């Protein structure tokens, strides 16, 4: 964690355009961890900062990211319902069947908040729709644990 | 001034929304039918709970504290029990404090550790019921029977913390238990005498050899074999230092009315009733009184260590010793505590000048000092360091609509957003709470814990007394009543892959690590949740630009407030009301 | 009038006399070194409430009064039961009727009567509830619950209790303390620092909706929404306003013994003017009683009568003044379920509001004939006891049991005592008691050798036979932001009927579902909804008015004859206007 | 004077180290934030109680000072046990004594102290406190409460402990909410409304006897009548009151600040003529000008022996000053810087002042004679005199030394003040000495080896010695307590514990000798505290011919001698 890598998280998460793009130019890593292992591609597709997205992956940002704990950037844009940014990423190269260390897959995190759009998109680039978390549970399982028929539905 | 009472509660290991969705909004939604209430705001961290009624001015502080208290004592039920047993506390105060009572150990004997309990357990109560005396805080913490647990050695013996604390509340109580030849009494009884069953324990030998169980074959482990017995804080979170030495001592405010000057002498005639008994080397130091004083205050972005923020305190300490030599006779530094506040991230430091003779030309008095002093710290990296002695504005950005604090932060965003735009009305618009962090979050599968026949309480237990600690009962230390508290060891709950350490033992005897019924992920929330009149809320400090009013600036920051979005309201507060 | 501090308290799903023994009693014996106490009466009802009056001379200090109160108050608190502490007792020192109303209506129909008594308590009351001056508020509907309405069919078919309901509605709507990674004393070169965050409390019906209650052998699941219905409704259904006959709610603010009436009243519509802008479309404010331009309508019903049966009374009441009383009335706000002497299904109240003075011209058109037309008119109504009124001569007189007679003794004499009364026509009118009759109640007896027998505990049958049929706080949960009260209850059709007690099922040590029926016996008893008491021993008050020109000092001197020939026993004493 | 506010509270069955840590300490831990106090003293004692006294400065508003006091206490209150909140921690200003007390007797023989004592309770008590200036009103004794005697015999006779009993006790004398028919919301068009009545209190000692405790499984039923006597009784039998030898109770009355003494007397006086005829057969009141009467028997001794005692000096003033006095009430365990069954005092009402002419039938000459007489009693102090020139010490450990090296210093302060008999005379501990008491470890070992719980030996063992408030109950409609303990000739001595037992997870009863150990020692039967640190307070006076300032030179002069962390502090008419 170097001086411009702490300038670039920070200014991932608070979504200033401006100062991303500045700092691109002076060399800083768009690889730049913090102590949980979020590059600033994982902090942008938490906090729905769509342009700084297509930016750091224009600059050569890490798709396929790690935090400590398994988990990419495309798990928290599925997770927390940010549409245009999972087809971003996607388009980028995202794995779509990434598994974080519980066996969690963005379709499951889709699937439990029950973001339909999101959902479709992912299984539109190839999400296998019978993976299961380390408790044996698929997104349709848990679809029905959430009453939710219109995921169901989708599930087939 | 307008009177201030302050209601200050805790809850060992608790989260900022856990504090205020069951401490903070419980108290809150009973502070009614009490006289003369201006506005109420309140703070809940991720270490403790702040609640300030504030008053109208002319109000009796005593009525207004007693109001209060009372209805604090009828809502007392409805808090958890946890957080009872801390005992909460009423207070009438200034917010500034009258004095600090420095401790320091000239012979080096005493660590800052040993210090602090000293002054705990022997000068602190003293010191609280001198008249006067409206709050008392500590620079430190007084001991309590620390049992730092072993998971490995735990699973070991398929024990839990569930276990640990069973035996730690049979074991080391204190029993009632009647008489012999007591009343009623039968006729020609010639003896009477008091039975005199188990007693609290005393040392850490005794808390070692308390019994566990028996093993099959007929050994027997003990609590020494499943833990570290050691006396320790009850918290670790403040420590302090005296001219750069290891140090306690007591921020002494002064109680709304009390003669600050008559308050200050009692408490010098109660500190020279102390000093005869002290151990050898103990001293007291007389580091901030209230022309000839001043503080400095450290405030670190939020998810900072304890040991980054002593690093600056260093660098605070070091100008004070090394570049201001000829000016200070000393500084008392505390990591830890804040001017606003308590959490590892902060930190304060009281500064004492050598006699005003001693200082002559306008350069060396206490406003060209600070003045240097905040020019000097200014060049300090990722920390708002500021040295001031002892007007813009305070505005309180509010949720009236049940938004929630991930959409009251983007409202705040979009407001501070448009007031940067105004650079020749509002300067530094900040806001003066703390941003949301990493943290990490663990969800417990019912049904994988049922399968396996897991208690969810034996769960929670296990996970809270091991990563927060919990207070078990009391014991005595040297005569004096203390709390014994449960926690892991250090080692064992540092990092994530630690959750899988821990065991739990089924229905069936068998033990069971985390691992097999939890998962978890990374996410953001608040390490300090603010709330106004009941409902959530968000402080914005600003001031007027150079020659523009405060009115004109405020007018334009109620304007860029109407265009915020549905259920988003203000108010001002403090200085601005 | 004098000063009165008020302790109030609630006990859901207790009868009268459960209230009285358990809550009332203890609090009551600690009442006493309260300097400048004239007197002390309390009622203890069905509807699970006490209500403790301390009424003062006058020029005492209402704050000492209210301090005293309480401070003696503290040492029955941890006597009382924890069902009774956790709704949180209050001690109030306000004027016993109201200073003004505040109702609240939807002017787009969009939200029901229950949304908007939710939408007040959460968004407003407690706001309202700590302006200075304002003594006491009563809320006119109920906020939010959780809602479990458990059904006994489904509880039954996969061997649950509410107990098991219970159990894992505090294990899956836990708020839990779980420390932090990196926390201190830390491994000295720690950087990571997190707090850890495990269960939090739910949110919404979804969220109840999935608690597990058990996995089966077979590998299904049983989920709390299969064995209950999930909804937000009130904490209780006992109180219904309406503004004008559309749906409504709000808030009745007494004024603080001592407080400015005109400051007060400027300070509420201050702080009523900060939340109009955040309100959801449809809502409005408006002002049904303001305090000769007003009057109130008493109903009463004899216990026992129904919430539709109240409700046929106050249509009829609202109709009145809504047809007949149009050129002079503004506004009626009705209230079911609350009226002046505090609450039951069987009573309610109208806050009337006329036009200017200046549209009403004539001595038949101001507030004294209209009332007494209102008054004169209702007197026709069957089965109940109606009359209006704005706001003197009469008598108060408490009938005392002193010699541990007991209820049913007193209400034999306090008899006597009105048919000897009713034989002197010469000195006094109307006497009368102010309080309730018996009603029918369901006595039930525990078989506890059957019990035994069968291996189930007492406490899971207690807990189960009060939690369907009267309710249970379990935990609270959080509704937009605020913390509320998560309830356990039958669905009503499966409460109904007295049949409906066998439909219910305990769980037994060796794991076999027992009927209600197999370990317990029924009989109807008589029983009170209401037991007075008086400077703490029970009471019975009896109201008259002393007799066409006759002086009250008469009028009490014959009550008092009257009453010497009452059984042993049985003394009385003077209360209200006629202490002084 | 200056104001006074005292904190009691009561532990009952507890030892004065326990009430000492688990109750005074904590208390005294949260009297900060408390304006104008100038020091504040306790004692915690082996009869389960605990005295803490504020003192505050001259002109403090009392009123003030006890509000202050008592939220602070009420904030605290869930640090204490559950046993001690359930007496009532009260916060009284303890400044003036008595207005005046009126006692309450039976001339028939037919009532014991009890039964008076509830009689007073229930039908005298309220109305006296409700009369014009009454403020505070304390009884002399407790309403009845329902006692369950047990025996372990028959408890164990059957395989069940006091654990067994106190269960079933909370299970079938209560109380509990239990809903309604119809009630709310109900399903439209719904008739019926009526309350479920499910189980009520108990009301007598008939419906505690057929309390189930279990089922044999041969059929028959074991009932709480078949381990234990019931009956109404006292809360507890620490006191015993008598009045010229008959049972006693009474009233002790206060006066509400404001209020004029000669029209509350009156007042008080009028509102008693009308009880007087209601009353039952033989109950008389009485009223006691007066002088008192000391006895102090030695460490260890009973109840009995101190009545022995009492009832002698009580019969002294009846026969041999039969002139000169009107009535002796007396007072068992209660004194002068005592509670316990060795102490007691009697209050001698005299006659009127002209019916005793001459000097020799005066107050003085009285007490002279009497303590002559009294001289003459084997094993009892008993001094009698009628309430200057002395100091108020108060030894204090200052570093945690603990009450043994307290004691020692004590000692050596006393042994010291001996040898300047010149300036110093009657040097003094104000307090009480150490006494055998009888200390048992239960064995945690053998404990688990057998399956016996640990809460189910404190229980048994607590429940039984030291009694154990269960619930409330309804007495003719008056809420009352129901204490359970062990009849008393099975808690006496020693060989008794044996008796007691205990069943494991198993189901075997386990005696208590299998897994206890038991021996004499000594310790405090009350423990003193000043400004919160342990304290010993010490008495004395100047000598002939000597200011008291100057003695007080020398108390401190010897005092600077003590062992280090030993220091000292004046206190009542000496600050
Ligand atoms: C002419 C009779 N005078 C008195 C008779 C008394 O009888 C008492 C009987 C009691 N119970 C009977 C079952 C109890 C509990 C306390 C009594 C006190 C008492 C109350 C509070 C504090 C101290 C004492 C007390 O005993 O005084 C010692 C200084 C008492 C006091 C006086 C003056």
């Amino acid at each position: 964690g170097s001086d411009l890598g702490k300038k670039l998280l920070e200014a991932a998460r608070a979504g200033r355009d401006d100062e991303v793009r500045i700092l691109m130019a002076n060399g800083a890593d768009v690889n730049a961890a913090d102590v949980v292992g979020w590059t600033p591609l994982h902090l942008a597709a938490y906090w729905g900062h769509l342009e700084i997205v297509e930016v750091l992956l224009k600059n050569g940002a890490d798709v396929n990211a790690y935090d400590t704990l398994g988990s990419t950037p495309l798990h928290l844009a599925a997770h927390f319902g940010h549409l245009e940014i999972v087809e971003v990423l996607l388009k980028n190269g995202a794995d779509v069947n990434a598994k974080d260390d519980n066996g969690i897959t963005p379709l499951h995190l889709a699937a439990n908040r029950g973001h339909l759009e999101i959902v479709e998109v992912l299984l539109k680039y190839g999400a296998d729709v019978n993976a299961q978390d380390k408790f044996g549970k698929t997104a349709f399982d848990i679809s029905i644990n959430n009453g939710n028929e219109d995921l169901a539905e989708i599930l087939q | 001034a307008p009177p201030a009472v302050t209601i200050s509660a805790s809850y060992p290991g608790a989260d900022a929304k856990t504090v205020q969705d069951t401490v903070t909004q419980v108290i809150e939604q009973n502070m009614n039918g009490i006289d003369n209430l201006m506005y109420m705001s309140s703070n809940s961290d991720s270490t403790t709970v702040q609640i300030t009624l504030t008053f109208e001015s002319g109000t009796d502080a005593d009525i207004a504290q007693v109001q209060v208290q009372n209805k604090l004592q009828l809502a007392m039920p409805l808090l958890p029990q946890e957080v009872q047993q801390q005992g909460v506390s009423v207070e009438k105060s200034s917010s500034s404090f009258l004095m600090v009572v420095g401790v320091i150990n000239t012979d080096g004997t005493m660590t800052q550790e040993d210090i602090s309990d000293y002054v705990a357990a022997n000068m602190k109560d003293a010191i609280s019921r001198t008249s006067g005396v409206g709050d008392v805080q500590l620079f430190g913490s007084q001991y309590a029977m620390r049992i730092w647990m072993n998971p490995n050695e735990l699973n070991k013996f398929q024990l839990t913390p569930v276990d640990v604390i069973t035996a730690i509340k049979a074991q080391n109580a204190q029993v009632a238990a009647g008489q012999l030849g007591g009343t009623p009494p039968v006729k020609g009884q010639q003896l009477n005498a008091s039975i005199i069953a188990q007693t609290r324990l005393t040392s850490t030998e005794e808390f070692g050899k308390i019994l566990l169980k028996v093993n099959q074959d007929g050994s027997r482990v003990l609590l020494r074999d499943v833990a570290k017995i050691e006396l320790g804080g009850e918290n670790y979170d403040i420590i302090a230092e005296f001219n750069g030495q290891p140090a306690s001592g007591l921020g002494i405010k002064l109680a709304t009315g009390a003669n600050a000057l008559d308050t200050a002498a009692a408490i010098r005639a109660e500190l020279a009733k102390m000093e005869p008994f002290f151990p050898s080397g103990l001293k007291i130091v007389y580091p901030y009184d209230t022309q000839g004083v001043f503080m400095t205050m450290v405030q670190l972005p939020a998810g900072a260590t304890q040991e980054r923020t002593q690093k600056v305190l260093n660098e605070v300490t070091h100008y004070y010793l090394t570049k201001e030599k000829n000016n200070v006779e000393s500084v008392f530094a505390v990591n830890g505590f804040g001017f606003a506040g308590r959490g590892q991230n902060t930190g304060i430091a009281f500064v004492s000048l050598k006699d005003w003779a001693d200082r002559p030309g306008e350069e060396n008095k206490v406003e060209a000092i600070t003045m240097r002093a905040t020019r000097a710290f200014s060049q300090i990296k990722d920390a708002m360091v500021f040295a001031f002695n002892l007007t813009g504005f305070d505005f309180e950005l509010i949720d009236q609509a049940g938004l929630g604090h991930e959409k009251l932060t983007q409202a705040r965003n979009q407001l501070l957003a448009e007031a940067a735009k105004h650079p020749d009305m509002l300067t530094s618009v900040r806001p003066n709470g703390l941003e949301d962090t990493p943290q990490f979050k663990i969800d417990i599968d019912q049904e994988k814990a049922q399968a396996l026949g897991v208690s969810i309480n034996d769960i929670n237990t296990t996970l809270g007394a091991a990563w927060g600690g919990s207070y078990v009962n009391d014991f005595i230390d040297r005569g004096r009543v203390k709390k014994v508290y449960v926690m892991s060891e250090a080692k064992y709950r540092m990092l994530p892959d630690d959750i899988g350490d821990w065991y739990v033992r089924a229905a069936d005897g068998q033990m069971v690590p985390f691992s097999a019924f939890s998962s978890s992920r990374w996410e953001y929330g608040s390490p300090r949740l603010e709330r106004y009149n009941g409902l959530p809320s968000m402080e914005i400090l600003g001031q007027a630009a150079p020659g523009k009013s405060t009115g004109e600036a405020m007018e334009l920051m109620e304007q860029l407030a109407s265009k915020l979005p549905t259920g988003v309201g203000y108010d001002w507060t403090g200085m601005s009301y």
